[PDB]
């Protein structure tokens, strides 16, 4: 089925602890490594959550 | 040492719930205020109080 998000308990977004911007025309960009916690229902990626 | 967790920070959250299976915690007996409130009620199991 197609889910639409109707309610995010939380959003935690923090630029400090993220990287910086890419230089200015960049065509290769980084990847940064994500996880999904089960137990607390928690989608991290950088300084996002 | 299994049964004590911290006051400093909401890691309990994670510990109890992976230490009670997903069950959560019967009876929750509550002094602290503020996200540590939120995260005690998420630990109530279906018939906590």
């Amino acid at each position: 089925h197609q889910a639409l998000p109707t309610l995010l308990e939380s959003v935690t977004i923090d630029p400090r602890v993220h990287p910086a911007q890419p230089p200015e025309g960049t065509t290769e960009f980084q990847v940064l490594p994500g996880k999904w916690d089960p137990v607390l229902q928690i989608a991290a990626a950088g300084g996002v959550e | 040492d299994r049964n004590f967790c911290s006051s400093e920070d909401c890691s309990f959250e994670k510990y109890i719930r992976k230490e009670t299976k997903g069950s959560g915690v019967d009876v929750v007996i509550n002094t602290l205020r503020g996200k540590f409130l939120k995260a005690s009620r998420r630990l109530l199991s279906k018939k906590g109080k």
